[PDB]
């Protein structure tokens, strides 16, 4: 028979160093892409970083206006 | 693995307050969340007339990257169109944005999640959930 | 060819052709066969517009093939971003246009599109938009 | 795109893949041969029958019911 | 072991009966989209459906004005 | 499987006259043939400015559904910006819409197919072949 | 995101920026960021700027700069189709117009995006085209 | 989209898959912890420092060579 020889797969990966690393925990994280961020949360913890930053102007959508 | 579609109240109600039984919703059924396009406009129209449209679209922009957003299709716009008419057969007045946003939850065999129930209860032929 | 596509009908033109069958958009009709859509909320509004009527088998038969000569385009996250900051910059003038034209006109303009339309006075009210009767 | 051709029931007929496919609409095509060349319309889409065809009831959308 | 039943994926045709049929000499042909319609040709001979007919008229890039 | 980058000059070429040795040369390598959207903004324009603009974007849509049209990307531009100065330290001449299309298919290690070939005859990194 | 963009420069503002550094637009990025957009006929432009110039090694490090923090679009076919029927829309007026400009324009009009340009007088010629002076 | 922590050489490592993954122009990104969260963006791309940063020579596009 005759097969080949190929290159395992890559990935593209970000380092965190000891002073941002994570807790011991998570050992699975869900990563968002915001535009040319992204954001590492724990697995099911992914809402927390929007609820309690993320603030709105006090203005916005007081009346929705449907006609 | 698509479950819920979140109408315009309900982000207005979450966007705006913040509130903590909603996180804790928000967080178990992640990955199963969607919003129709017609509720893309509304937040966006909401950011743009106001007094910080930047910041607040940074703020919808974090919201609308954790979950999918739908195209309004031919499909949805034929369930709207029977909704209308099975409307008007009786006296139940429904706003023009919420008519969409229903026929396209029934297109796509969706559970609404909404901020007040009572709106939606008079459409036949789809689930509603209160998660205020 | 999606890239064919030039011009987007309004709900009031498709209206009055449907209803009338004038010589007039019969002949522009003829000239520019396959670069005619319309928006999915203004397949909404036809459709509507037949299951509330007396016969409503007979007018969802003529609807559909009048749709099947035309495409219908999805009202996407660009139609719905334009149609956000145009109802914000009628507020702004104080400028009153009904919500489905409001978001057709976000549809076209997110596509350069040309809208043609019966009314004419309403929808030149929005920037950076062209319009053009056919009656 | 290549395909190939092969034999249905009694007849002929082309092998359309997916890149190339038609929509579902169509069910009825109309074939004229120009040499050794075959070209396929979907049926019955001219505006002059259309404009002359079936007609719409008096009371469809006599009144456009958009709010405001 | 345990593995699944299944259906033999299908694929949507056009039938040409014999009065339209193609010669014998063709096996594979080359289809392509033009619009909403589709044109059939032997494999080989792809252009000349464009090259008998498609007339441009006289006027067309006389000039072709490039600054 | 792409090889040959029809520039705007073969186009019209082809498209007017319509000559016997290029239908030829098509058939043969039908499938590896393709065009960058310049010379595609070209072909729109003679049509749009001529006496018979439906018709003759109708003969356009056959020509363009047999090809592959080709995107001017970030690519494309950095090898026309390059061409555009080593073309200015000789005297050579080159015109907007050539530099564009030669630029892009260096950029893609494509052969230039063209109706003269001495106007891309001054340029560095890239083949050329005459059809005419 | 990618329907977050508003507002593509044309290439004299980003030369107008990019030579001067002013004040004025300064302030109109930091407002817009992340808004913000150019075609890849500028880029072409630009970095023909910096391959013959008296430093060509160091102006292409200030312009891979400049770019890193706005978002380059292809000219697709789109863009094309904008294009050539704007040429058309021109010569049936006689208006003069540059051909990287007349490029420019039709890839915005393609996609309803604002043109940010330093001479408006030129791109005022073009039918269903916004434009915004931020000098 | 969910994924998995691992460790390479001396540190801790995320694993950014396909459709959520940085352009090649980033190799450096600062990242910011907020709680048990961690956010990641790339690095040196401020207005005010690129309006203060390296300066452009004085000839560089004097002469726009558009054509017409």
């Amino acid at each position: 028979m005759e097969t080949t020889v190929f290159l395992s797969n890559r990935s593209q990966a970000v380092r965190l160093p000891k002073a941002v690393a994570l807790p011991e925990n998570v050992k699975r994280v869900e990563v968002i892409a915001v535009g040319r961020t992204r954001i590492i949360t724990p697995a099911g913890e992914t809402w927390d970083e929007w609820f309690d930053g993320h603030s709105v102007s006090a203005d916005f959508m007081d009346n929705r206006e449907q006609p | 693995m698509l479950k819920f579609m979140l109408d315009t109240n309900i982000c207005i109600f979450t966007i705006k307050n913040k509130p903590a039984s909603v996180r804790e919703r928000f967080n178990l059924n992640q990955g199963r969340m969607c919003i129709s396009s017609v509720t893309l406009m509304e937040l966006i129209y909401g950011a743009e007339k106001s007094q910080m449209p930047e910041r607040n679209l940074a703020v919808i922009e974090g919201f609308v990257s954790r979950i999918d957003v739908l195209d309004y299709d031919a499909a949805a716009a034929t369930h709207t169109g029977q909704i209308r008419a099975e409307l008007a057969r009786q006296g139940r007045p429904v706003g023009p944005f919420d008519q969409m946003i229903a026929g396209h939850a029934r297109s796509r065999g969706l559970i609404i999640v909404t901020n007040n129930t009572r709106e939606f209860e008079r459409v036949g032929g789809l689930r509603t959930e209160d998660w205020s």
